[PDB]
């Protein structure tokens, strides 16, 4: 658990985590490496307050309609879970999701999905911004 | 539970806050103590949870058993978690449960290396316990 103290310049504090809402243009796999290069991870969302926090930030802008997060299809377990291997606790799928395409998760704002989780089939060459997290664990 | 929402002395794991309380109580009084903490005795739905628990209790050597939130359900004629839910994950030690109308504990003794056992004295056998809240 971080304090506000531990958030590097330009990172937002919430719920004992530091978040970077990065506006670059990367694939999911490129976003994963980018977060690592900042000694961080693509964000993992363990509870509804963290989901509400994220939606608050993403609803503050309209340039972008998806941000990559630290979840994808796991071949070992044949399910969607976090990139650290942790199964989902909080479930954030938007209406009608997932599409079950064995892909990578973002927060999506498109038609009936109103800043909620979606799975995209292309984890390499679909470019977007991302959310990194430092949770000091 | 959010990862940083566990009150003081509690540990977060897989959406739950746990308390490993070492005051020794019989199974019923342990149930009551978890209720007083606005929680319940722990229910173990997965191998992941079981391993988290084993990692904590195999770390200490004072206690050989901890009370958890499983007991005989007459209605159903089987051990159930105290919320009424079915025991899906198989965390029993070799040849357990060996009798009905018991309560469950983690047991470190002979062939049971911190797995589930059934005890048939749910009042007067005192031990530590493990509480769980999902903060709902
Ligand atoms: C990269 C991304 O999330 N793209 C999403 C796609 O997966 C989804 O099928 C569609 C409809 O929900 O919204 C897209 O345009
Ligand atoms: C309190 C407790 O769990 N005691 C256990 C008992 O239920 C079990 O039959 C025996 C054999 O495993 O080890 C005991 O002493
Ligand atoms: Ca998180
Ligand atoms: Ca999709
Ligand atoms: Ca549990
Ligand atoms: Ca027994």
């Amino acid at each position: 658990c971080c304090s506000e103290d531990d958030c590097p310049s330009g990172w937002k504090f919430f719920g004992g985590s530091c978040y970077l809402f990065d506006e670059g243009s990367r694939g999911w796999e490129g976003s994963k490496a980018f977060c690592e290069s900042k000694d961080a991870s693509l964000v993992t969302v363990e509870c509804s307050k963290e989901d509400d926090f994220i939606r608050g930030i993403l609803s503050g802008q309209t340039a972008k309609h998806y941000y990559w997060i630290g979840a994808r299809w796991n071949e070992e377990h044949n399910d969607y879970r976090w990139i650290d291997g942790s199964p989902f606790t909080f479930i954030g799928w938007g209406p009608g999701k997932p599409d079950n395409n064995k892909g990578c998760l973002d927060y999506l704002n498109y038609k009936e999905v109103v800043w909620q989780w979606n799975d995209h089939v292309d984890c390499e060459n679909t470019n977007g911004p991302c959310i990194c997290e430092i949770d000091c664990s | 539970c959010c990862k940083c929402d566990c009150q003081s002395g509690w540990e977060w794991f897989g959406g739950s806050c746990y308390l490993f309380d070492e005051t020794e109580r019989g199974w019923e009084d342990s149930k009551t103590f978890c209720e007083s903490q606005n929680a319940a005795l722990v229910t173990v739905e997965s191998s992941e949870e079981d391993d988290f628990i084993r990692g904590v209790i195999s770390a200490q050597s004072a206690f050989h058993y901890y009370w958890i939130g499983g007991s005989w359900d007459a209605e159903h004629s089987e051990y159930r978690w105290i919320d009424g839910s079915s025991i899906s994950f198989n965390g029993w030690g070799p040849n357990r449960p060996d009798a009905d109308e018991g309560c469950m504990d983690y047991l470190n003794y002979k062939e049971i290396v911190w797995q589930w056992n059934d005890h048939q004295d749910c009042v007067n056998t005192k031990g530590p316990s493990i509480c769980e809240t999902d903060c709902s």
